[PDB]
């Protein structure tokens, strides 16, 4: 009755099953969700011609990362 | 490993705490034994929800302040902070 109306939990689910289940909850809830705003500074960075002209090509301009 | 230990005996103490309340309250097994019931992902995914401050998590304060300092330091290792 009462366990037909529960399910198998997790404190008597084994450690190894429940471990699996709790690493693809982390990745789900923590991982996935967590954002870091990085592409403008990496696009400035690619763009930036690095010290190029300081650069003794003594020819045509080089493309730059992005480029 | 310890995280789901920790979880896995306090999940445990909280049955045993409840069941003395299921003579006590006839809703309660419709109302607060849910997450007993909850297929087993989405019991995890309840007790993992800690984060930010929605805070309906049933997860006492240090078990969560152990995840919050292991996602920091994790965090750290990747450069992300």
């Amino acid at each position: 009755v009462v366990a037909c109306f529960r399910m198998a939990p997790l404190y008597n689910l084994p450690r190894h099953r429940a471990v699996n289940l709790f690493l693809q909850g982390y990745e789900k809830s923590w991982i996935e969700t967590e954002e870091h705003y990085f592409e403008d500074k990496l696009i400035e960075d690619l763009a930036k011609p690095g010290a190029e002209p300081p650069e003794e090509d003594e020819g045509t301009k080089r493309v730059d990362p992005l480029h | 490993d310890d995280f789901v230990a920790k979880l896995q005996d306090n999940q445990r103490f909280r049955y045993n705490e409840v069941m003395q309340a299921l003579n006590m309250s006839a809703a309660l097994t419709a109302r607060k034994t849910k997450e007993f019931r909850s297929p087993p992902q989405e019991q995890i995914n309840m007790l993992l929800n800690f984060k930010d401050d929605k805070s309906e998590c049933p997860c006492p304060e240090e078990i969560r302040d152990q995840l919050l300092d292991f996602h920091e330091d994790l965090m750290t290792h990747c450069g992300i902070e």
